[PDB]
């Protein structure tokens, strides 16, 4: 597994691969690991598949529940806190092999400068969190290869689209150097999933655009 | 037995309340009075409009007017009726009533 | 007396319901429209309950807000326990009826409240908007076109009876609802919709300048 | 009959508020100003609730200090559970309303108290001061300019009605508030501000020689 | 007097059932037929209880639905604890009798409800349909041919007395039941059967166009 | 409570 | 044990073998592992026999209970969820060696296209689930051989009958390469059990049909 | 009528305090002086509460000793939970202000007690002695010079009003206090001081021959 | 009315103590002497409480034996929790006073009992015997010479007033106590001492032939 | 009124003890003899309590059998907790007295029962039989020779007073007891002994032909 997130001028983008394994055996070719938890956040979760999907679902429920009771969404700080508490609550089960780490991307509507209202937040198994300041983050078995790829590719990120291409490429290298991360499957037509958040909310990138970018990358490397 | 015919309400020793209608206090004299009032209304209609005859609506007006006249008086029957009611219900009669008729609100 | 309680509690709560502002809910082309006469900016009488289920109320604020919160609680516990598309406006209405009956018979004072639960179809789906009215005793009524709650309901209900038109647009339904409600500017109106066209969360408030344009 | 017994409770709570001192809270350029007539040096009627939310009260001291403590408890539990900037004066006001309604209907004696919750904007932010008044029954009212609590409120409220000026400095608002309150030296006044310019904790008492200079 | 108070409760409960709409249940060739006069589309007075056990009721909705739910609970807990073929209509009827007696003597207000529990034989088995009527006090009566509940039961019971025919088909029993009930279209009828021919779950609603064809 | 079915 | 399930144009089919062992010893020659939990679902359970039969029973009870209380069956999503919660509940006993894994086949009446309303859902020991898209699934000790057989045989599936034959054959190969899975016993006349679900509900395939299919396969291979 | 019941409670408490001996507490150069008229040798009406906080009472023995014990409990739990120098006479007075209010409104009979909490400064520190009087009403009066409790308080309070002198030595304040109390030998007096000069524990009884020399 | 019924118990209790036997306790050279008029051989009215603390009572037995047991419980729990020499007659007397007060103002019926707690010095130590009398009110009195409980106390108290002599031997104090009690053989007397000369357990009964010789 | 409740409780219990058969217990050479007038063959009024402690009762069967059971419980718990020879008739009698003092004043209806607890010496030991009688009030009487319970006690007591002889054999004491009881065959008598000569369990019934020979 591998989920990258990067801030571009005006927004944030978050992409994830599609493979799910059991040991050396490829068990799922089309899992979706990036959810839209609310109109201005997206959550990727690496780790145990069950714990992951459950985290995402329950967190979305809680954000929206407070929103309905109080008539206003939490601040980005409150959201960060609730996600952190949910993570800290799974620590006992994570030491028993049910670990799930979330990477949270959001667009702060209350921030001062719109061009840097993007937000990326990473968590450890012990519930502590950290607001990223180097423009990108990743989680999963391929995260180191993805980060080392984005460190070099990130000067090319100038808008929503270039940021999307850099995301897809980083995923391609993760998969290229790690067997637990699936790359673009040209035969079956299965590509990474992507979510874009900007001033107007969160939208899923339709598959065709990701297919294009993947084919451009694959052509470039041959 | 409709809402408009609810004449009296009685509170028993247990505190239970019964809605007595004008039927329980009806009499042949009441029938004669209703008929006489209807006849007088028919005479008035003949004198004013000029159409001879007695209508059913005259009887309806007579009966509603008679009930309205007799409903203002709570004590219009002998105590034997109250004793019979108490013996039937089994409870002592303590009250009689006529059926003539703070914050954070959003 | 058993008779005294039912007749006296009934009067105490019908009074407190007529002793309040008026709310209307009506079906229009894009879903359901809630229009309430509400001066405050913090206290609200219209609320999202679940993805496609909305809620309006009239009476004593602390109590129908207690019901608002209980309903939210219920809907989310069901949606998580089973699934989102399993929670329906019908279940919610039924729960409010049971709860208002239990309150009306068991508590000291009856809830001087009148509820309206509204539901629209899911996205890309086709189905008629459903309106339910729950009264203080637990009674529940199925409304085909519009619900009027609180204050004097007769003149508003009649004005709506003459002006109502199925498949009226959002602006026409707003004009009809404000007109029949008068029988008020953006500073005294609480307006929201259950827009059937939204993908998931259908409830959407119409406030400020957008509301200004619509009316 | 329940409504008539409630009328007896309304009067008893009102009598206790009437038999007490007077507090005023008004908006000025730097935020909100609380000026209370208070002889004691240990017992206080003005308090910080949260970073930008202040609180004033008038009535039996044991009961509005019970509310003071409950509100502090609430605000801190929320701020820690979610975050500091999520606790708002509006939530606090609403909780006080629910609690005073429940007390007014369920307890033996109603709380002879009158509350005012005040809120200003955050540091470097721009927004108008909000004043809410919560009465003994649970009623809550949104005030744009000033709140007067306890004692005879008419003459003070009218004097403020003539003297009030938006964006008055701290000294002018203090003169206006003391003048309208008279309708008293530093040994009989409790004065504090919700200074909108402070970075985090906005509440700040003005006592002793600094108060002496201001008035 | 306890006897007079009991007469006050007996009388109370009889009047509420009279307010409710009427229901009939009768045996026919394929099992048992429930035909109720029901205008609402969401609120139902006929229900599956277990594989071969059905249930009809007449009276205050928020109470006979409470009994409906309790009965479902009971039947499933037994069926799982022992086995499905061990739960019988007789046990269910007995539980409702105990429960309505306990309610009638211990609770403040007696349920204004009248129940009918129906049972048919299992698939490929032969046995006569059993109908039980449970009244508000706890009394239970074994009916050979038909049960009539709620409203004025005399004219319907007599019309059925003249029209009833054992081993009448589904259409004839529907005509007889609707006729005796009149003493109404698909928009005002709730019709269901305990079809003895189904393999496991015998209860089956007859609504819409199929109901239209049958009547 | 007028809720009788 | 081995239970296969495959979608065909217009429906779903689910078949299971009949053997039950204790170590190397053949203890049951006629166990039924595929249940009809309701009019539109069928549930196979591999693993510990007790926990298996108990799961099936309790789940059927719960589906039908909610149906009686609310007057309408859950959506296929709700059913998936409740099954997942049961499975997650048995996790401790599964690590104590009482593991039971369910495979859920269903026909969604609310789906848009009737020809693809078939549904196959697989679960792990930790309650996570996954909706299958490659058109077939299997569970049990012979599942890998069954899946590798259906991958090749699946282009032949064009209706209810061809899909049934492919199911029976996949079972035959599972049994052919694994000793814990029983094949068709021609001597005692015991054949796999099968359930077919389509627009009209769930029916059990009568034994004769499975007998003929098994005999056709056996003659084809000799 | 709670309006009348409260009146008989207040009168009953007042009679009980009047039907008791008299205690005085006054400020002098070395701190605070308690002088009570007490015949028993085992039963005491003056007590250490915390390092620098003393306590005197007048009324019913078992009740003000109940309060004595509660206050000791409170003070020690605070001092251990935070620190010794955080417990102040003001907190203690406030706790007895709220406990006596709760008792006065909630318990069958109001406590017939009158309390005085005294505090002096820490060692090598400078600050004026603080005296608080807590009544059965729960009212807390801040006293600058002396408190008189129990019995007929007027003549003693006036005699002290003429004789009081700030910064009187221990012997002069003892003469003034005994004189005004008379308006009694070592066998009928309970005398203790809050000596501000002690390093930690300020309370110190003056009994026997030392008391004999002082008076 | 607190005056009629809190006082109502006072007559009730006084009457119960008068229809009982008389007990006396007096100081003599070797400690304290209890002499009670007691016909039974099983039921007693004099008891050891702790090493040097004795106890006598008069009035309803189920009540003063309940107190006897409670006091034993208390004393042993203290002695074990701290040490034996820490439990004093004074603490015990105080606990009995609190407990008899709490029964007086809460239980249905007041304990028709009268208690006397006695204490002597430890072995080889010097100190005067202490006698305390606790009444049904909760009142406690310090006696220097003797206590008389139950029945008509005036003639016995006066006879003791004339005959009492400090440092009387055991035989003289027994003669004085029996004489004043008469105002009875070994078969109608319960006699015990708190012998100050014993090393640890001071209580010691004097029965049978030894009692015969002493009197 | 405490006095009226005491005189009402007392005259009802007494109207139950005299509304029952008669039992006698008397001392004889070999121990104690219980002779009761009892027609039933299953219901018994004489019982073993512990090794050497017997029990007879007269009144309401369910209640004195409740006491029978409680006493058995008590005695066995003590005997196991300490030892068998530590449980004495005196403790048992005392517990029954406390229980009949608590039931009489606290329960709705006093127990209409009259108890007699009997004890003899251990095997090879010498000591006089002890009889105690516990009344429904909670008083206990020490009897030297015989106890008579229930029905008309005075005529039976008068006869025993003339016929009683200490150290009478078993046959003589049986004749005396049956004679005085008459003031009845083996089919209407319940006879048991506390035979002091038995090694451990002293209680022993005398029924049937052996009883026939003895009388």
């Amino acid at each position: 597994t591998t989920i990258v997130a990067l801030k571009y001028p005006g927004g944030v983008v978050m992409a994830g691969d599609r493979r799910s394994t059991q040991g050396n055996m490829i068990s799922g070719r089309d899992v979706r690991k990036v959810y839209i938890t609310d109109d201005y956040t997206a959550t990727g979760i690496a780790g145990t598949a069950a714990v992951a999907v459950e985290f995402a679902r329950l967190y979305a429920v809680e954000l929206e529940h407070y929103e309905k009771l109080e008539g206003v969404p939490l601040t980005f700080a409150g959201k960060i806190n609730r996600l952190a508490i949910m993570v800290r609550g799974n620590l006992a089960a994570a030491m028993q092999g049910l670990l799930a780490l979330p990477l949270l991307a959001g667009y702060d509507i209350h921030a001062s400068d719109p061009q840097s209202a993007g937000r990326i937040v990473s968590f450890d198994a012990a519930g502590g969190w950290n607001i990223e300041e180097e423009g990108y983050q990743a989680v999963g078995s391929g995260s180191l290869f993805a980060k080392s790829s984005m460190k070099k590719l990130y000067s090319q990120v100038t808008d929503g689209d270039s940021g999307l291409r850099v995301a897809v490429e980083a995923l391609y290298d993760a998969a290229d150097d790690d067997s637990a991360t699936g790359g673009p499957d040209l035969v079956r037509g299965i590509f990474p999933t992507a979510v874009i958040i900007d001033a107007d909310g969160a939208v899923d990138v339709p598959e065709s655009r990701i297919a294009e970018l993947a084919r451009a990358i694959i052509e470039s490397r041959s | 037995e409709i809402d408009d015919n609810r004449f009296l309400e009685v509170t028993y020793a247990n505190g239970d309340k019964e809605v007595m209608y004008f039927k329980d206090f009806n009499s042949g004299a009441m029938i004669q009075n209703v008929v006489d009032r209807a006849k007088k209304n028919a005479i008035k209609s003949v004198l004013e409009t000029g159409q001879p005859g007695l209508r059913i609506q005259h009887l309806l007006d007579s009966i509603v007017d008679e009930f309205a006249e007799n409903e203002d008086l709570p004590n219009t029957t002998n105590p034997d009726d109250w004793a019979r009611i108490s013996g039937k219900k089994g409870e002592r009669i303590v009250y009689i009533r006529t059926l003539v008729t703070l914050g954070q609100y959003l | 007396s058993p008779e005294q309680a039912m007749r006296e509690r009934s009067e105490l709560a019908r009074k407190g319901i007529a002793r309040a502002k008026s709310v209307v809910a009506l079906a229009y082309a894009g879903g359901v429209l809630f229009v309430a006469e509400n001066p405050s900016r913090s206290l609200q009488k219209i609320s999202e309950l679940y993805d496609r289920v909305g809620f309006a109320a009239a009476g004593k604020f602390n109590e129908f807000d207690n019901l608002r919160r209980g309903g939210i609680q219920f809907a989310d516990t069901r949606g998580y326990a089973y699934d989102r598309r399993d929670v329906t406006g019908r279940q919610l209405a039924n729960v409010y009826a049971q709860t208002l009956g239990t309150i009306f018979t068991e508590q000291a004072k009856p809830y001087e409240v009148e509820l309206c639960v509204a539901e629209v179809a899911h996205y890309g789906e086709t189905k008629r908007p459903e309106l339910y009215r729950i009264t203080y005793d637990g009674s529940i009524a199925d409304e085909p076109h519009f619900v009027v709650m609180g204050g004097t309901t007769e003149p508003i209900a009649n004005a709506l009876k003459e002006s109502y038109a199925e498949n009226a647009s959002l602006t026409d339904a707003l004009r009809i609802a404000v007109a029949a409600l008068r029988a008020l500017g953006v500073a005294s109106l609480e307006v929201a919709v259950l827009d059937a066209n939204r993908p998931r969360r259908a409830f959407r408030r119409i406030t400020g300048s957008a509301l200004q344009a619509l009316l």
